[PDB]
């Protein structure tokens, strides 16, 4: 017995306003922040793995790998300065998840992003699994110290082009991100082992589902749980050498192919939330402009 | 150690 009456956005919206849809998990990646000015990996030329020649790395991926960072942290901090945004304005997609929170539907947002825009949009620590960590806080790397430093401190170090050193022990201070090759936080595994017991909808947005173990999250929901992908490209399908949008067996997965902001706007409109979402985004962006 | 981030 399948829960969606049809494998379309309109079917997902009718399901969301049925009594059965009480707990929504969002799984999000870099595609929800490109319209906020943070580049993803997939975009041609503007992806973060391009335009790295100046750094003289052994291979492009080394800039985000923990072994290399440990020996040579300077390239990463130079890239961070180049990418640091003038303003942190969450996107329409971020504010759609704020609405899910406000309306009591959001069980959890699992994010691969480190850019802090979920928190700025008003998602609380309880609402979030920052699976790959965050720039919001940083720590001295010495095991016997671990002094914490805020983003305002780390930003000044990044822009002054001074490698951040701990004021207590002079060790390196590292943003609280999970580099490739580092263990994910315990919170990721503990939330993953509880949240998917009775989730009613997975909303997957702005990710290619190529980084593990985050990508395995789509497989943790019950087999009946609908899964909606809002993304520029179809993602999460089994490799011919997972999501089933198109087979004769397809029964619960829906792909809306386009910009995350436009997809969330379309879904909001079907739900009767379009004015609420427009008003929220305009008010939040105006407030961010005013506080500057 | 907990599972590591890999592409
Ligand atoms: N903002 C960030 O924190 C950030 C940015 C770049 C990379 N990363 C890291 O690198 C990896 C990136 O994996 P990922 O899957 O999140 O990113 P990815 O670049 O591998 O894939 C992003 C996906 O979003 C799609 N997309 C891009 N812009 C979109 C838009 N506006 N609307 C709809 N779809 C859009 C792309 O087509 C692609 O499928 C993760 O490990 C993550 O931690 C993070
Ligand atoms: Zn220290």
């Amino acid at each position: 017995e399948r829960l969606l009456d049809e494998l379309t956005l309109e079917g997902v919206a009718r399901y969301m306003q049925s009594e059965r849809c009480r707990r929504v998990i969002c799984l999000v990646g870099a595609g929800i922040s490109t319209s906020a000015g943070i580049p993803d990996f997939r975009s041609p030329s503007t992806g973060l793995y391009d335009n790295l020649e100046k750094y003289h790395l052994p291979y492009p991926e080394a800039i985000f790998e923990i072994s290399y960072f440990k020996k040579h942290p300077e390239p990463f901090f130079a890239l961070a300065k180049e990418l640091y945004p003038g303003q942190f304005k969450p996107t329409i997609c971020h504010y759609f998840m704020r609405l899910l929170k406000d309306k009591g539907l959001l069980l959890r947002c699992y994010t691969q992003n480190i850019d802090t825009l979920e928190r700025i949009a008003g998602l609380e620590q309880e609402d979030l699994v920052e699976a790959h960590g965050t720039f919001y806080t940083s720590h001295c790397v010495s095991a016997s110290c671990r002094h914490e430093y805020p983003l305002s401190w780390m930003k000044e170090k990044i822009f002054s082009e001074v490698t951040p050193k701990c004021e207590d022990c002079q060790s390196l201070v590292k943003p609280d991100i999970v580099f490739f090759g580092e263990s994910l936080p315990a919170r990721f595994f503990s939330c993953m082992q509880s949240d998917f017991l009775k989730v009613d909808l997975l909303l997957v947005m702005g990710t290619s589902l190529q980084v593990q173990p985050f990508a395995s999250l789509i497989s943790k929901a019950p087999l009946s749980t609908p899964r909606l992908l809002i993304n520029k490209e179809k993602a999460g399908q089994s490799d011919p050498f997972g999501m089933d949008f198109d087979s004769k067996k397809a029964y619960r997965d829906v792909a809306w192919l386009g910009e995350c902001d436009q997809g969330c706007l379309a879904l909001a409109e079907l739900l009767g939330w379009k004015k609420e979402l427009e008003d929220l985004v305009r008010r939040e962006h105006a407030s961010i402009d005013a506080q500057s | 150690a907990l599972p590591k981030k890999y592409g």
